């Protein structure tokens, strides 16, 4: 329905065809299909806010051409 | 026993030494506590202020309690976690409290961390331009292409990139899939600039060990919409010590602002001169503590 951009780990930009009702789990599944990163290892940041699992893109007001940033978790303790 | 939560410690230290943060917390604490005299988001402000007080009294002559506030606001934070991820929680719930309190110095996070980005897209057939405005709290840059300077890393983030092939841009003017050039430019510049180095990689997830040539003074003008006249300077570096992304130990190094770098290893403090600290950040030294978060303050 609409196309959004994702900046991968190397700065390269990819595109996703998503619906306004799509959940964050669905978006992370699509990113895996293009990048090969498991959904549980993915963190998506839009407009400085992290996308939480279970919410929809309409909740965060992600429209066409909106850019998500894909980062991993660097655990430390 | 303190260093068991070095993801929350190291972030708390940069925030403590962040220009105008503690004053922002105490201003909101007064309003918060006076209203209490006259809810879990209220706890974060109260918990943060107590921690700010605790460091003050010791320095003049708690990280656990902050974590119990986080265990309610965030279910995971009750293990080893990501330092930058905790930064979002503290800096996000403070603004959430502010957005509620303002409705009832209220721009604590917005004036200090948030900025504005202009995302311009240029179709290569019709040569039309479309723009987007997005907020940002940190500039997530790559570390390896797939010695390199931070100028190269930000350029990979903000310079004109050409999306081609499988990632073709859908132009509404042409009504067809098209090649496009994307160039994100900074419009509004906050007082604290965080640069999140994506030192992780993928092939099979690994941690890139070679750092970039981090500069002491950085100018974000070439990727700014306006001809700026302002530069930025390092005042804090959070590092990650380890060989895998699934475990490690975070450290912090904040500049004294007298003119040195405190090294924060669990519960120790070791002052380091300006030249030696910059030497230890060079890639040729093979730093065991790979830089993760870089913070710059406006001069
Ligand atoms: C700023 O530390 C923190 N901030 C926020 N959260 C935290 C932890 C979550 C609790 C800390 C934190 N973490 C670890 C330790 C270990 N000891 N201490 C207290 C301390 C720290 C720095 C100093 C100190 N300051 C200076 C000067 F800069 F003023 F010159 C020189 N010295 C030295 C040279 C005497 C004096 C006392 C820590 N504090
Ligand atoms: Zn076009």
């Amino acid at each position: 329905s609409m196309q959004i951009f994702v900046k991968t780990l190397t700065g390269k930009t990819i595109t996703l065809e998503v619906e306004p009702s799509d959940t964050i789990e669905n978006v992370k599944a699509k990113i895996q299909d293009k990048e090969g990163i498991p959904p549980d290892q993915q963190r998506l940041i839009f407009a400085g806010k992290q996308l939480e699992d279970g919410r929809t893109l309409s909740d965060y007001n992600i429209q066409k051409e909106s850019t998500l940033h894909l980062v991993l978790r660097l655990r430390g303790g | 026993n303190l260093g068991n939560t070095s993801y929350l410690n190291s972030i708390l230290q940069v925030l403590y030494f962040c220009p105008g943060f503690k004053s922002g917390v105490k201003h909101l604490f007064n309003i918060i506590s006076r209203k209490k005299e006259a809810l879990a988001s209220y706890e974060l402000i109260c918990s943060l202020q107590s921690l700010i007080i605790s460091v003050e009294q010791l320095q003049a002559s708690q990280p656990r309690r902050l974590l119990n506030t986080l265990r309610e606001l965030n279910p995971m934070y009750e293990l080893q976690h990501d330092a930058q991820e905790v930064l979002q929680c503290i800096l996000g719930n403070i603004q959430e409290t502010c957005q509620l309190l303002k409705k009832e110095g209220f721009e604590l996070v917005e004036k200090l961390f948030q900025g504005q980005l202009v995302l311009r897209t240029r179709c290569l057939e019709c040569e039309s331009l479309t723009e987007r405005r997005e907020d940002f709290q940190d500039i997530s840059v790559p570390v390896q292409e797939d010695m390199k300077t931070l100028r190269w890393a930000i350029s990979q983030f903000a310079s004109v990139e050409r999306i081609v092939g499988e990632d073709k841009y859908f132009c509404e003017n042409c009504h067809h899939y098209t090649e496009a050039e994307r160039s994100l430019l900074f419009d509004k510049m906050p007082e604290v600039i965080t640069i999140h180095l994506k030192c992780f990689a993928a092939s099979g997830l690994s941690k890139i060990n070679t750092p970039l040539l981090t500069p002491l003074k950085l100018s974000l003008e070439e990727w700014s919409t306006k001809p700026t006249n302002d530069s930025y300077g390092l005042f804090a570096v959070v590092m990650h010590s380890g060989i895998t992304i699934s475990s490690g130990h975070y450290t912090a190094s904040v500049k004294v602002t007298e003119g040195k770098w405190l090294l924060f290893d669990d519960s120790e403090v070791k002052v380091t001169e300006e030249k030696d600290f910059l030497n230890s950040l060079s890639p040729s030294t093979s730093p065991t503590s790979t830089p993760y978060l870089l913070f710059y303050k406006k001069l």
